[PDB]
RNA sequence: AAAGUUGCUGCAGUUAAAAAGCUCGUAGUUGGAUCU
RNA sequence: CAAGACGGACCAGAGCGAAAGCAUUUGCCAAGAAUGUUUUCAUUAAUCAAGAACGAAAGUCGGAGGUUCGAAGACGAUACCGUCGUAGUUCCGACCAUAAACGAUGCCGACCGGCGAUGCGGCGGCGUUAUUCCCAUGACCCGCCGGGCAGCUUCCGG
């Protein structure tokens, strides 16, 4: 059972269910939350620190750059993936896992990318939120060694490799669906939900595209066949010669009616 | 079981969505109530569940969401949850004197002041919270604090300069 | 440049141009840069015609060859995405580089430790480098610039029409300009490609470099 | 700007311009042969016609006047001239 | 004369003195291109 | 139930009108700008002394009606405020001709940078919708032209 830093951030106390709890030093020494640091000194010390072999870290890097999830994840994510791959290698025979990840299939839809599907607090038609379900609502919820990964990039590459991923709850994950940012200029995807500029081309051109992966290593990723998202309407305006508050004012195009006695900065 | 629905205008859907977490958490952990938001009717419905604590606080929870619909920040509406002597007063600028067109906009700008400064000053003077809509203005506070803030707002829309109202409201707060 | 059957575009050139994402521009257009657009595709991204920027690169290279002294050419970049690149552009020819924050009065205040008198100016980003263009408009200094579609052309004498926001495109175009000036300067020939890979000039993110040496 | 041959504009720019603001002004309209479906005669019809043009032999409605170009009925064929 | 502070040469009329509340309108003033 | 009033929200960087000004439905009347035009006439035009038409609000003469509000005024408190309230506010017919009647900015014509929003008319076009509507049409989308209301930007020049 490999514990990721997201499990430490969410105070996931799963030391009872798993016995092979191993992780790397820099994923636990980079946490900036003081409550996690206080909780780390109370929990029993069954955790062990080790460094993966260079060969396996390298091969993790080649299929990480094959799967297209290369820039989204960091070096600590590489170390976590290498450690869980090594733990799977020296516990179980290595013939179970596979390489050359499957090509992604195309399946468009007419729904808008900002449709609030599978958000718990809303109701599409029933759909009700009780206090008993607050502990239940963490993510999409459905043997010897597992992973306590939280971010979708590591779960995506693990389910692409066929490695069984675990959660804060007892059971494993069968389906994993989320949103990523795809560029429509240079056709490069990024799973970082907070970024606004692209990686390769560098424009402010990323748009929301949904993804869903399974246990078998099959991935399907949905566009939106709505012309509202892809149009250059509010994108050209003359520029003057050279934080999160006031966010909806920027989303208006400048070439539009504002009130006569108000001013944009 | 009791239920209550709060409408959401289209200009408040994105603010409601963005900080929905700190909206549904203080209801389900503190008051023990059971909420949802339907998109077909655009309504936030609150109803009591079995593990309800202090049933005669359901209205308070509704007031919570109601304040956030009017434009108040979630901290001030959470203060509306905690304190019991907190009330909401709403009125229009034209509702006390007929101002048309540019006069109405100048009255709005006099209430706000440069950088919102005048409005912000009144808040720290009166320990209230004021959010003013396109023509509507809403004050959140205790009764006498609402009366003081309403006094300052009514004087600013009379045409009194912001400097005089600033000084007089500081002097009244001193008393 | 001149239809002389030796300075034309090649299939490798267009292939690597489309690989590096140089040809696609921003979302704004300035009316002085309408002649470098091929057309407007419906997605909202202005494409930059490849032969136009090829000829403009050749014109900038002809302007930079014409100076006999490589030491009095200033090459400046304020954004980090070209910063190390212009340093290696110095290793191309010896043109003095300025990377990072630009000191005001570098070109106009003679009582300074850093007071330089170049003869051409080459600029990675006109928007970030507004102060060096302002100071170059005071000392009779001509200007080369790497200009996107959303870039003003004031005090710009040769504007290279390219994507300059992405690291790969700006590093590639610095490498291509260096290859042209070294090709017709006298160092290298045309029968053999330059041994320096384009990826050498590329800016590398610290997040990339903390996991680059992990795969050794 | 500052260098453009006003004597020899590009033809797409001349077709783009207003009909009076060209170098030599010219109309945007044309005359056309119209063939009624119920017959085979030829009728000469202005594109921007304002009157209801009737068939010379069939006495049927050929075009309907509109704010701009005339609307030919369904079934009749047309061919531009010159 | 300075005084381009009487302005034909040669002044002004947003904020300094100053454009009629608006439109029509005879007199007066001015009036497209074209003929060896 | 009745009486008179007034047409909220929609209502805007909107539209129309010579300006003052104009917002419930439907019907009638006659005007009107812009657009489209390989129609017609052929200089019929621009500006205003004299002269004429309209001209917010208040006000004045006569008829009708007075719901609300309300100058003056009568009370009570302290020029401010409250209760009551006359003329007036309302309609019809004549006078008055004044406003910060504002863009504090004559009218007509030509030239002189850019952008994209919007109202109307015209044109061209992939496409989606009237539960994969079985061709057209309305509603959207992209682009162009013309006259507009109105913004942002610029070391055009002043
Ligand atoms: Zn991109």
């Amino acid at each position: 059972v490999v514990a990721d830093a997201g499990a430490f951030l969410r105070h996931a106390a799963l030391q009872d269910i798993g016995k092979n709890i191993y992780t790397i030093r820099e994923v636990v020494t980079e946490i900036r939350d003081k409550a996690t640091r206080r909780r780390l000194a109370v929990l029993p010390y069954e955790l062990r620190f080790k460094e993966p072999l260079p060969e396996y870290v390298r091969l993790v890097t080649e299929f990480s750059k094959k799967t297209g999830d290369y820039p989204s994840l960091s070096a600590t994510d590489i170390q976590v993936l290498a450690l869980t791959y090594q733990l799977e290698a020296e516990f179980v025979g290595v013939s179970h896992l596979k390489q050359e990840p499957q090509k992604v299939k195309v399946s468009s839809s007419i729904q808008h990318p900002e449709t609030p599907l599978h958000i718990s607090g809303f109701h599409l038609p029933g759909g009700w939120i009780t206090p008993s379900n607050i502990k239940q609502i963490q993510q999409e919820l459905e043997v010897r060694v597992g992973c306590l990964t939280t971010d979708f990039a590591m779960q995506n590459v693990l389910l692409q490799m066929g490695l069984h991923v675990l959660a804060v709850n007892g059971m494993l994950i069968r389906e994993a669906r989320s949103y990523i940012l795809r560029c429509h200029g240079c056709f490069k995807t990024t799973s970082d939900m907070s970024r606004v500029f692209c990686s390769h081309c560098g424009n402010k051109t990323l748009k929301k595209v949904s993804v869903t992966v399974s246990d078998d290593g099959t991935l399907h990723m949905h566009f939106s066949r709505n012309p509202k998202v892809l149009n250059p309407r509010g994108l050209r305006y003359s520029l003057p010669t050279p934080s999160t508050l006031g966010a909806g004012r920027r989303r208006l195009n400048p070439n539009a009616s504002r009130k006569k006695f108000v001013k944009k900065r | 079981e009791e239920t209550r629905k709060i409408p959401v205008p289209a200009n408040r859907y994105t603010p409601l969505k963005e900080n929905w977490m700190k909206i549904f958490t203080p209801i389900v952990e503190h008051l023990g109530l059971q909420i949802r938001f339907n998109l077909k009717s655009r309504n936030v419905e609150i109803r009591t569940c079995k593990e309800t604590k202090d049933v005669s606080a359901l209205t308070k929870a509704a007031d919570f969401v109601k304040a956030f619909i009017l434009g108040f920040q979630v901290e001030d509406a959470l203060a509306l949850i905690r304190l019991d002597d907190l009330f909401l007063e709403s009125f229009e600028i034209t509702d006390v004197k007929p101002l048309k067109g540019d006069h109405l906009s100048r009255a709005i700008g006099r209430i706000a002041g440069k950088g919102g400064k005048t409005k912000f000053t009144i808040e720290n003077v009166t320990r209230t919270r004021i959010v003013l809509a396109d023509v509507k203005v809403h004050i959140l506070g205790s009764f006498q604090n609402i009366k003081m803030a309403r006094t300052a707002i009514c004087n600013l829309i009379l045409g009194n300069p912001p400097s005089k109202v600033y000084g007089n409201i500081r002097a009244v707060a001193s008393r | 440049s001149g239809a002389l059957d030796v300075l034309q575009m090649k299939e490798e050139d267009v292939l690597k141009f489309l690989a590096a994402g140089t040809h696609l521009g921003g979302t704004n257009l300035d009316f002085q840069m309408e002649q470098y657009i091929y057309k407007r595709k419906s997605d909202g991204i202005y494409i930059i015609n490849l032969k136009r920027t090829w000829e403009k690169l050749l014109l900038a290279a002809r302007a930079i060859v014409a100076i006999e002294n490589p030491a009095d050419v200033s090459v400046i970049s304020s954004r980090n995405t070209g910063q190390r690149a212009v340093l290696k552009f110095a290793a191309a020819t010896g043109a003095t580089p300025i990377a990072g924050r630009f000191t005001p009065g570098t070109f106009t205040n003679q009582i300074q430790a850093a007071f330089r008198e170049p003869r051409l100016l080459v600029v990675t980003d006109p928007r970030a480098d507004h102060q060096p263009l302002t100071e170059a408009s005071y000392v009779n200094l001509p200007t080369i610039a790497l200009c996107n579609t959303d870039s003003p052309l004031r005090y710009v004498d040769i504007a290279i029409p390219c994507n300059n926001k992405g690291a790969h495109s700006v590093g590639l175009m610095w490498w291509m300009l260096a290859r042209e000036v070294l090709r017709m300067r006298g160092t290298i020939s045309r029968e053999h490609p330059w041994e320096v890979m384009p990826d050498l000039y590329f800016y590398r993110d610290p997040e990339e470099i903390e996991k680059e040496e992990q795969a050794a | 700007p500052l260098a453009k041959d006003l004597l020899h504009p590009s033809p797409e720019e001349e077709k783009r311009k207003h009909k009076k603001k060209r170098l030599v002004q010219s109309p945007n309209s044309y005359f056309m042969d119209v063939k009624c479906p119920g017959c085979y005669k030829i009728t000469t019809v202005f594109s921007h016609a304002q009157t209801v043009v009737l068939c010379v032999g069939c006495s049927t409605v050929l075009c309907q006047p509109t704010g701009g170009k005339a609307r030919l009925t369904e079934g009749c064929s047309f061919r531009r001239k010159q």
